[PDB]
């Protein structure tokens, strides 16, 4: 029924408007969309279009902007031509060939779709209804924005997320201890802000060695995508617009990069960000008489953006006073010197003593009570105090509300946050076993010669050599010498593994070559499927191995870590840990044990550690476990 | 619950599969044939065991 | 690729993959029937070869 | 381009790759049952071009240049047994892998 | 050194940062929340309609891949290699290789936007099987949307998000939506072929324009109540926040004037904006009763 | 009728019409949701239809009468 000149609408591409039949053939028809001026060619069969016509009495608009009131419509040669009375001047009888309608047709209300002959399938109506219903429902939950992050449910984290995510332009001091999850809290805050729409542009400042980590973490936990600005990218984006720093929404940059040119620092200062994220704030050193070079630039930045998050710790076990050095960035008015702040902390300390004594369940001196009476400025203290002090029936809630009142008067309760291992429950217990093994002679034969060469070398380095004998046996006898054929340790490990086929075991060793050789021995001598995990791999192969180790009953049984960089996935089902050999300084030993000592263990960790007698291991096991 | 669960349960050959299979074939004749089929008694319908 | 105007031409007979043209501009349901102009193959099933 | 024989096959679980050495050929003595892998082969295919952001990503995650099919050899189903002998033929001009 | 350290504690900070019993109750609440099965039965259907193949693997892992019949050329999150998703929390904690799909993941939000924003499913014509009922009766389904307009940083989402009203009219404008549930009603309907439905609507062409303005009489009053109720909640909770914040302000030097000024301004703006709500008609379905 | 189908043949008349009648009845039990008459004894629907035919309960006209009754009565009770 297609004939030249008519007006048709594309079924699916309604974002074009009306179209006109320019030419026809036996199988192909051509339409022009003047509103965009675009040529389209449709095959006659299957008719992916629809005809448009206006019923008498309605209104039509011509291309010159003057409406009409249609009264009759004629058809000739298949072509439909309208007649109506104008509405601007109300002249009657004016006719329009339909090729003089608008260029933009709208069907904003669906009944025009239905009347024009547009029918979809039934199911899509069901989806539309259910979709809008669920959206309406799920927007409103009080705790929305805290279910999409890939982390277990840890209350001392959700509390901070709830507290700081429901502020306006917050500015806090996240100074949690290591192993507690400061960066997880920062991610939670960013997620909570970005989901409610409360902010859009975010700056993040981290030094060069850490940048990549942040990228991957974000992309794999909080579903946020970032762009990286280095010297290169900023250079070619200098052309692209006036401020290159306006092309994107979330930005990663290092402070040393911003300090390269001051014009660049101004470019950062002038881009109107919402949130600023600062990393390792404890490195940023300031003195009242010596304001450092790095301090001034961040001080300049902190004045044009409302919200700041600071990531820091309190190293070298120095008191909270040092936090003052940065706190001036948050609220420069309330802080005006350090001496008064230290004085107030000194004043708080006896009150801390009193509350510690009270919560311990022991009686309070009446002389001390008129320091808690001073610290809170009221006069209804005594009825509360006598009840809470003598262990009454409701002394617990009395004490709780009293300490709540003192909390409301804390110096830095709402501006500073701390988590310590001591006060929060959930950590599992660490149980030890030890086994000693007899020394085979070949090691003595090798050591009697090796004891000479490391003469003009550190006792640190001399011990670092002798500590683990295998790597010196290799040097005398040639590399890949068959050292795994008379050790007691390998035999003990195989014996232990093969009698407990239902335990997942994490074996950690010294370096990569040792890990690979242990894996080969196990695989070809006892058929124990083992998965290696060392620091030369890519980031995908690590994921493949860690995925295999997690299969519950058909997958691997032993994970051979080689001096792990503590990138630290959650190994929630591994409970036993075998320490093949021992390192020097205890911090990385805590690293090792904390690869499994995280909140959420079902059972308590058990550590094994077999050692050869009369060697470095003999000294070190004693020194660690007993000293 | 789903088809893939059934695929794996059948391939691993767990005893419930043997019980179900013994249930299904009951009262379900099959056709046995031998070629060449010269006359109409060439294919017949038996009942499995 | 099928030569144009040859014994396998996609202009004459049909597409090679479902709801895709040859050059690769339009794709998969929004352009149903839209005879693409630059390569000239209708966008329908391949059970038309 | 050219095929390759390798152990890094895209989209295989770690389970099936215990029984291949570095060069990607079965051990001698390992006993196979229908469905396993005998030789790891990958066939390169078209290289479509890209945007800088994924260049950064694929340089951090670090895995590939030429997203590539696999067409390895596998035991046709219903067969089993115990491999007893592996032979490798090479041209004159191809670098000899370790196992040959 | 251990004794000297343990004497140097400031336990008020620790008892403050832990949250208390309320934080534990909150965590448990989310724990009970994470066992929803509505999301699975919704997401599976949505992905089957948009046209994403779901191959099931078995260990609570499903792989998604775009198919040949997809509703849109290119989608935000997918790629022709397919991705893996899991709705459980523990499995997703052990496998940092796989996505974690909840009500806040970009796939759900982008699919929701694609369905809602466009015009799919708006115009449907159907048929109903009831020989117990007179021939030629009319039933019309109306999908009313209640809306407010304001920039996002006012977060109207928490008071009056786009809210639906389902309306079921007869020839004399009497409701049946309040009586019959959607699923039981719709499970008895069926469809019609395209061409016959194309004309069948025309014979009742005027009747539709007769129907709507009947329901327009009541929908507005419904709208009023929602805004009225909404305003009350907008009045209530924020004021308590107001009530709380300055209550702390007069006691400690850690409260800035900017926060309270901003919240007062936001309250006035949100009240004024929510006093400007509107409503539109988004979808409609025709129901014609036959004796077949 | 587990083994031999001799009686039903005399009970209806052809080796062929028996097939159609029994198939229709077993269909009614298969999906239509009706209930059998002779006790199950842990047997498939097909042999149940054959036993019903042999005993003299499900002929052809009986099927017609029964379906007519159910149709009319449900239609009348619709209002
Ligand atoms: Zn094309």
């Amino acid at each position: 029924p297609f004939t030249l000149g008519q007006r048709w609408i594309s079924d699916t591409e309604s974002e074009l408007g009306l179209g006109t039949v320019v030419a026809v053939d036996a199988r192909t028809v051509t339409l022009l969309f003047p509103s965009t001026g675009e040529n389209r060619l449709y095959a006659r069969s299957d008719s992916p279009v629809t005809r448009v016509m206006f019923n008498p009495g309605d209104t039509i608009t011509s291309h010159d902007g003057w409406q009409m009131q249609v009264e009759e419509v004629k058809e000739e040669n298949g072509l439909l031509t309208y007649i109506g009375t104008r509405l601007d001047t109300e002249e009657s009888g004016v006719a329009l060939r339909e090729v003089f309608l608008d260029s933009k047709l709208v069907f904003s209300k669906p009944q025009d779709r239905l009347f024009a002959g547009q029918i979809d399938r039934m199911d899509r109506f069901a989806l539309r209804y259910r979709a809008r219903k669920y959206s309406s429902e799920q927007f409103r939950m009080p705790y929305s924005g805290l279910r999409g992050q890939r982390t277990s449910l840890i209350p001392h984290q959700l509390n901070i997320a709830h507290d700081v995510g429901r502020r306006h332009a917050p500015r806090v001091l996240l100074a949690d201890e290591v192993g507690l999850g400061k960066t997880i809290e920062a991610g939670m805050i960013l997620h909570q802000q970005l989901l409610s729409g409360a902010a859009e542009r975010v700056l993040i400042i981290v030094p060069e060695t850490l940048q990549h980590q942040w990228l991957v973490e974000m992309l794999r936990r909080f579903n946020l995508r970032f762009a990286l600005f280095d010297d290169e990218r900023y250079a070619e984006a200098q052309h692209d617009a006036y401020n290159p720093f306006d092309t994107e929404q979330l930005v990663i940059c290092s402070l040393d990069f911003a300090r390269r040119s001051k014009q660049r620092l101004e470019h950062l200062c002038e881009a109107e960000w919402d949130l600023l994220v600062v990393d390792e704030a404890h490195h940023l050193v300031w003195s009242e008489d010596a304001p450092s070079r790095e301090y001034q630039a961040i001080e300049q930045l902190a004045e044009h953006v409302p919200g700041v998050l600071l990531l820091t710790a309190t190293p070298e076990q120095l008191g909270m006073e040092s936090h003052f050095a940065r706190l001036r960035l948050l609220d420069p008015n309330r802080f005006h010197d350090f001496a008064q702040f230290v004085e107030e902390q000194k004043n708080y300390r006896p009150v801390a003593d009193a509350v510690a004594m009270l919560l311990a369940g022991n009686k309070l001196s009446n002389d001390e009570l008129n320091m808690l009476g001073e610290m809170i400025g009221e006069q209804d203290i005594e009825p509360l105090l006598q009840a809470a002090n003598s262990d009454s029936e409701d002394a617990q809630s009395a004490r709780q509300e009293l300490v709540s009142m003192l909390m409301d008067r804390h110096g830095t309760s709402r501006v500073l946050f701390r988590n310590t291992r001591n006060g929060v429950k959930g950590f599992p217990k660490r149980e030890l076993h030890t086994i000693k093994l007899p020394l085979p002679t070949q090691y003595q034969t090798a050591i009697k010669v090796s004891g000479i060469m490391g003469a003009r070398k550190s006792a640190e380095d001399r011990a670092r050599d002798m500590l683990y004998p295998e790597r010196i046996y290799q040097e005398f006898e040639g590399d890949n010498a068959t050292w795994w054929n008379f050790d007691p340790r390998v035999e003990w490990l195989m014996g232990y593994l093969t009698s407990h086929r239902s335990q997942k075991v994490l074996v950690i060793c010294a370096k990569a070559a040792t890990a690979l050789q242990l894996e080969q021995v196990l695989r070809e001598r006892e058929g124990i499927r083992a998965a290696v995990f060392h620091e030369g791999m890519s980031i995908i192969e690590r994921d493949r191995a860690a995925a295999w180790f997690a299969e519950e009953d058909t997958g691997a049984q032993v994970l051979l870590c080689s001096e792990i960089g503590s990138e630290g996935r959650n190994f929630q089902f591994a409970s036993h840990m075998v320490m093949f050999d021992l390192p020097f300084n205890p911090d990385l030993l805590e690293q090792r044990i904390g690869r499994l000592d995280r909140i959420g263990q079902a059972h308590d960790i058990q550590i094994h550690v077999p050692y050869l007698e009369k060697t470095a291991q003999s000294v070190l096991v004693r020194w660690y476990h007993e000293g | 619950t789903t088809i893939k669960a059934a695929k794996k349960m059948v391939e691993r050959e767990e005893a419930v599969v043997w019980d179900i299979l013994d249930e299904v074939i009951r009262e379900h004749p099959v056709l046995l044939n031998r070629a060449p089929t010269l006359h109409r008694l060439g294919i017949q319908a038996f009942e499995p065991v | 690729k099928p030569e144009r105007d040859g014994l396998f031409c996609a202009r004459i007979f049909g597409p090679v993959k479902d709801y895709e043209c040859l050059c690769g501009k339009y794709k998969r349901l929004k352009h149903r029937g839209v005879i693409c102009e630059k390569c000239g193959v209708e966008v329908t099933q391949t059970k038309v070869r | 381009g050219p095929e390759e024989i390798t152990a890094d096959i895209p989209n295989v679980g770690e389970a099936a790759l215990s029984k291949l050495d570095e060069s990607g050929i079965v051990y001698i003595g390992a006993e196979v049952t229908g469905g396993d892998i005998l030789v790891g082969k990958v066939t390169p295919k078209g290289e479509t071009q890209l945007t800088p952001e994924e260049k950064l990503l694929r340089a951090i995650f670090g895995e590939k240049a030429s997203d590539v099919k696999d067409s390895s050899l596998r035991v046709p189903n219903g067969v089993s047994g115990t491999v007893i002998d592996v032979q490798v033929f090479t041209r004159d001009g191809v670098e000899k892998d370790k196992r040959a | 050194l251990k004794a000297q350290l343990e004497q140097g504690r400031d336990r008020l900070l620790e008892i403050h940062s832990n949250g208390g019993e309320k934080a534990q109750a909150l965590a448990e609440s989310i724990e009970e929340q994470d066992d929803d099965t509505n999301l699975i039965a919704f997401a599976m259907n949505l992905f089957d309609i948009i046209g994403i193949n779901q191959d099931d693997r078995g260990d609570n892992m499903i792989v998604l891949t775009p198919s040949d019949h997809m509703l849109v050329p290119d989608f935000p999150g997918l790629s022709e290699d397919g991705i893996t998703i899991t709705f459980d929390r523990e499995v997703a904690l052990a496998r940092e290789d796989a996505q974690f799909i909840t009500w806040e993941h970009p796939l759900i939000r982008n699919g929701l936007d694609l369905i809602l924003s466009g015009d799919t499913g708006s115009s449907t014509i159907s048929l109903l099987k009831n020989k117990a009922l007179p021939v030629g009766t009319l039933l019309v389904e109306l999908i009313y949307v209640v809306e407010a307009q304001a920039p996002k940083q006012l977060q109207l989402n928490r008071f009056l998000p786009p809210t639906p009203v389902r309306m079921l009219l007869d020839k004399n404008g009497n409701n049946l939506a309040a009586q019959v549930e959607f699923e039981t009603f719709n499970r008895q309907l069926n469809a019609v072929n395209r061409h016959t439905g194309s004309k069948l609507v025309n014979a009742v062409q005027q009747d539709v324009h007769a129907i709507l303005q009947l329901g327009e009489a009541q929908i507005e009053k419904s709208a009023r109540a929602l805004i009225d109720a909404a305003r009350n909640e907008a009045d209530e909770k924020l004021s308590a926040e107001l009530s709380r914040l300055e209550a702390l302000r007069a006691v400690n030097p850690n409260i800035r004037d900017d926060e309270l000024t901003a919240i007062e301004s936001n309250r006035q703006q949100v009240m004024e904006s929510l006093d400007q709500a509107g409503w539109r008609l988004d979808a409609l379905r025709l129901i014609v009763v036959t004796h077949q | 009728a587990r083994v031999t189908v001799q009686d039903a043949v005399e009970k209806i008349g052809n080796r062929f019409d028996l097939v159609l009648v029994a198939a229709r009845r077993a269909r009614q039990m298969q999906v239509g949701g009706k209930d059998p008459l002779v006790p199950e004894e842990n047997d498939k629907t097909t042999v149940i239809a054959l036993r019903e035919i042999e005993e003299g309960l499900i002929n052809n006209q009986i099927l017609d009468v029964r379906e007519r009754q159910e149709q009319q009565e449900q239609e009348a009770a619709e209002l």
